[PDB]
């Protein structure tokens, strides 16, 4: 089970920059939320298939 | 229900355009006056001006 979020690498928290996060910072969360106001959503694609 | 909590003083931005209102940012000394709001239905937009 993958969890996913949007994060910007000026505006963001120091775990998320080092990868240990678990949590979403405020600017991680408000910026996800805001992107999927937009209309954007992830998809996982695998390669050799 | 409440939707939002106007700040009595303008936010600071020295060389930005856009700033998502946090809730942890840096004021000015002027207030703020809001006069009106306008809504777009065609694609959900909310103005509010002064």
């Amino acid at each position: 089970i993958v969890t996913i979020w949007v994060y910007d690498p000026e505006s963001a928290s120091t775990e998320e920059l080092i990868w240990t996060a678990k949590k979403p910072s405020l600017s991680s969360r408000v910026l996800t939320k805001q992107m999927n106001t937009l209309g954007q959503r992830p998809f996982i694609f695998t390669v050799e298939k | 229900n409440i939707l939002y909590k106007i700040p009595e003083f303008i936010p600071e931005a020295k060389e930005l355009d856009f700033l998502v209102l946090l809730d942890t940012v840096t004021y000015t000394n002027t207030p703020m006056t809001p006069k009106g709001l306008f809504f777009n239905t065609l694609n959900n937009m909310l103005y509010i001006w002064g």
